[PDB]
């Protein structure tokens, strides 16, 4: 069972850590201005403030 | 009769005792207030209820310490200030008996927490302790009504001397002694002895009772100081009372009784320093 | 044994080959977020004991919490009003969940049973909809897939997907050796990931019931886990005071979020809506906000009198709720 | 209308506050013991599916016995969610010598756990009758070489066992340890549990009085 699990785990189309890093960068920057925590929202549009 | 040599020697001893008492009590009580304010600020829900009446005791001792220099000064030079003399006497005696009552309440609280651990573990909160402290303040200031009329309208406002024939009457003396020494002495003795007995009786419940062996000594010390601080004065008061009601007539007896009374009243202001030792310093270290 | 060693070596070598450069080496071109101001907008009071779990609603307004007094409480986060107060049969509750539709809530604990409560009843009271039994150990985490499918992780080293209406396990996820602690669904509802006290996490597909991948690297048990918002990465928090961001595609660790002055374990982790802020609650009485792309402690959420055990972010990203052992829920923005 | 929602929150708060006086007066005791310790007869003589709970009243005080019936095998801190219990009550089969070491090995794991630093230990040595039979048949020295008294005296073996259990406890300055030697009659154990819990609350009060 361990051998089969490791065999199936090894057979995954990995991408470069640089490429996945670029993907995370793209997702973070694309939704950056919709994040009420990166850019706090003024009290006029803040349900808690 | 003759009271000149007794008065001179006693004035010398009043300075000699009160000046170190004043400085040491001021320093120690300021440190104690700082430490217990530190304990309270954190709102540790174990140390708040005890810290409140430790603060109360420290405040009463601090008031007595602040009143001591006025007692030293105004008792040597005549003061054409009836209001200042009355304020000094009020501060002094109110602080002394506030310390007595706070000590008595500390002993009552310890005995209640020890003898009735379930009830006290349920119905004991910092607000009740603060209410009891406020009640102590109200009662001790209510008891100060007799001490605005020591000297009456007599212009010889030599503070802490020649009070009156009314102050030394039975109707003021007996309420002073019973509610000032005898009631707190009985309560203090009962609570402390019973707490010692209960905490020693824990050897039949667990072999870990020795953990609280120190808690024995502290409580025992609470008796020993309270006896030495306040037993000689009120007995002294009693003696002087017997002088002022024409029960004691000899001149040597009168001089000795007056000297003993004044010396005892000087020594009981060392209680403001013995309190930061019996309490305030039997806890872990009382980290400064 | 030799084949297993060869497969592990091949996986690690592929990881190294993919690891040409990490995020901390190429994110220097992004301006750091700075130092984030989060203030206690509300303080939810009413629990009588430690709070062990919370979960936000999908409307970003309702909030369920579980505490050791044997109670779930459903709060309106805007007005502090307690919408519901559900007494539990078992006072030893370790997890709670809130249905994406808002119709149901769930909880579990040392009773080995996942209790599902229906919030939409004609009688107007909360009624125990189901009591999913079948786990052997205590219940550590619980996450709804929909109104009828629920995934529960337990201390019997076994995860499970349950059909709520039937009451029996639809499928069983095995492969962990230690107590399964935390569980996070992918934001597509086809995958999930679990951390199970083996210094390892595993990714499980819901329908096939098979462990696609196993991630390692921690030194202690993993107490918390959550997905990156796009579902392509996930972050774990273990007791070695270390957060770790792993990739689904790279099959390896992407970042380590650790600092010298923090040594206590992590009780909870969460992401922001864009994913740049990784929030983590710690045993040291306060939460820390890490720049998920720089591994820098860009903020601190202090204010609890005890250990922060619960941490959740609203679906719209407006606020962050924390729960701690002092029985107070604090909403931060 | 938000007025109705606020009102409903108020009745919910009233219901929660009505149980505060119960949550504050409730004594939770975590019950541990091996399969041979006689836990079943103990609980039965207390006049009384995951873990179990048992609720009872002694002298207007509510006690809740939490019995982790085999689920304690998950020796993880997350499972160690019992740091709020007043006492841990161990049951040990004192007569069955062959397992005392094992019992001791368990005791040392529980009392020295950092989680239970604020928890007093009540220790019950069940089957004392089977002790007086076992003592006169076999020697306690046959299993423990540290014994020093005469192996055929019940009192000396009893003190040896008590000290063996007490010596597994490091940091003897936190909470008191209580030991009792009980038989299968078990007709007074509620009284002993109440006495030990009252003494633990006394210890907590003394901690709270700043006497040392
Ligand atoms: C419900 C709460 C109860 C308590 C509340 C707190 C309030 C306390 C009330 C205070 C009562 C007054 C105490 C009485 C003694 C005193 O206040 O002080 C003694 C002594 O000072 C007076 O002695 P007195 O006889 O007046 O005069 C002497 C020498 O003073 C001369 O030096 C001279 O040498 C001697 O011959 C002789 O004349």
């Amino acid at each position: 069972k361990l051998v089969e699990q490791l065999k199936m785990e090894a057979n995954i189309d990995r991408i470069k850590v640089s490429k996945a890093a670029a993907d995370l960068m793209a997702y973070c920057e694309a939704h950056a201005k919709e994040d009420p925590l990166l850019t706090p929202v003024p009290a006029s549009e803040n349900p808690f403030r | 009769c003759l009271f000149d040599g007794v008065n001179e020697l006693m004035k010398t001893l009043q300075f000699a005792v009160h000046i170190p008492t004043f400085v040491l009590g001021l320093l120690l009580n300021l440190l104690a207030i700082h430490g217990f304010s530190t304990f309270l600020k954190n709102r540790w829900p174990d140390y708040a209820a005890t810290s409140i009446y430790m603060i109360n005791l420290a405040v009463f001792d601090l008031l007595l310490v602040l009143s001591l220099p006025f007692k030293m000064v105004l008792s040597q030079v005549q003061s054409p200030f009836p209001s200042l003399c009355t304020l000094v006497e009020c501060l002094y005696f109110v602080s002394m008996y506030g310390s007595v009552f706070t000590i008595c309440f500390i002993s009552m609280d310890r005995f209640l927490a020890i003898r009735y651990p379930l009830l006290v573990s349920h119905l004991r909160s910092p607000r009740k302790i603060f209410g009891i402290c406020c009640t102590i303040w109200v009662l001790v200031w209510t008891g100060s009504i007799p001490i605005y009329s020591f000297h009456g309208k007599v212009e010889k406002y030599m503070c802490f001397h020649n009070m009156s024939d009314d102050t030394w009457s039975a109707k003021v003396f007996f309420p002073l002694e019973v509610f000032g020494f005898l009631l707190p002495m009985g309560i203090m003795g009962f609570c402390c002895s019973r707490s010692i007995h209960i905490l020693l009786g824990r050897r039949d419940h667990t072999q870990d009772w020795v953990q609280q062996k120190a808690c024995i000594y502290s409580i025992a010390a609470s008796l020993a100081v309270f006896v030495v601080s306040f037993l000689p004065v009120h007995l002294g008061f009693f003696l002087q009372f017997l002088v002022r009601n024409s029960f004691i007539v000899e001149c040597r007896a009168k001089q000795s009784i007056s000297f003993f009374l004044q010396l005892s009243m000087c020594f009981s202001n060392v209680n403001c320093c013995l309190d930061v030792f019996v309490y305030y310093f039997v806890i872990k270290e009382f980290r400064m | 044994r030799q084949e297993a060693e060869q497969l592990k070596n091949q996986i690690r070598d592929a990881r190294k080959a993919c690891a040409d450069a990490t995020l901390s080496q190429i994110t220097n071109n992004i301006d750091p977020v700075g130092r984030i101001q989060m203030r206690t907008r509300r303080t939810l009071r009413g629990h009588l004991a430690k709070i062990y779990a919370m979960h936000w609603g999908t409307d970003s307004r309702l909030l369920v919490s579980a505490s050791q007094d044997g109670k779930l409480i459903i709060w309106d986060s805007y007005t502090t009003n307690k919408v519901h107060a559900i007494p539990l049969r078992s006072s030893w509750v370790m997890t709670c969940a809130y249905a994406p539709s808002g119709n149901y809530v769930a909880c579990g604990g040392l009773d080995n049973i996942c209790s599902i409560y229906n919030l939409k009843t004609r009688e107007g009271n909360v009624r125990v909809s189901r009591e999913l039994a079948g786990h052997t150990g205590y219940l550590s985490c619980c996450r709804f897939l929909d109104d009828n499918q629920i995934v529960t992780s337990s201390g019997d080293t076994t995860c499970a997907l349950w059909d709520i209406e039937t009451g029996q396990q639809t499928t069983t996820f095995t492969g962990h050796t230690g107590d399964v602690m935390s569980l996070s669904l992918a934001p597509d509802t086809r995958l999930f990931v679990s951390g199970a006290c083996d210094a390892s996490a595993k990714l499980w597909d819901v329908r096939e019931g098979m462990c696609r991948q196993t991630f390692t690297g921690h030194e202690s048990d993993i107490n918390a886990i959550c997905f990156f918002p796009n579902g392509n990465a996930f972050a774990t928090g273990s007791d070695d005071a270390t957060c770790r961001l792993f990739d689904l595609r790279a099959d390896q660790e992407l970042m380590t979020y650790s600092h010298d002055n923090i040594i206590c374990g992590i009780t909870s982790v969460s992401f922001s809506k864009s994913g740049r802020l990784l929030l983590a609650g710690y045993d040291d009485f306060n939460c820390n906000v890490w720049d998920a792309l720089k591994a820098d402690r860009a903020g601190v959420l202090a204010g609890h009198d005890n250990r922060v055990s619960c941490l959740g972010v609203t679906d719209d990203g407006m606020a962050v709720a924390t729960g701690s052992w002092d029985s107070f829920l604090k909403i931060w923005n | 209308e938000d007025k109705a929602a606020a009102e409903r929150s108020k009745e919910i708060d009233k219901c929660l506050s009505r149980e505060k006086t119960y949550v504050k007066r409730l004594v939770k005791i975590l019950l541990l013991g091996a399969d041979n310790s006689g836990k079943s007869t103990f609980l039965k003589q207390m006049r009384i599916k995951g873990i179990h709970e048992y609720d009872f009243e002694i002298k207007n005080v509510p006690f809740k016995m939490v019995d982790v019936g085999g689920q304690r095998s998950e020796r993880k801190r997350w499972f160690e969610c019992f740091d709020s219990v007043t006492s841990i009550l161990f049951l040990v089969d004192s007569s069955d010598f062959n397992r005392l070491t094992e019992s001791l090995n368990d005791f040392e794991t529980i009392v020295n756990n950092r989680v239970f630093s604020n928890v007093s230990i009540i220790l019950f040595l069940n089957k004392t009758d089977l002790l007086e039979e076992k003592v006169q048949i076999v020697s306690i020295k046959d299993y423990f070489l540290e014994f020093e008294g005469d192996p055929h005296c019940l009192r000396d073996v009893q003190k040896f066992l008590v000290e063996c259990f007490r010596n597994k406890r490091r940091d003897q300055q936190q909470k008191p340890l209580y030991h009792h030697f009980t038989t299968a009659i078990n007709t007074e154990n509620a009284r002993l549990i109440f006495r030990d819990v009252k003494d633990t609350i006394l210890h907590d009060n003394l901690k709270q009085l700043m006497l040392q």
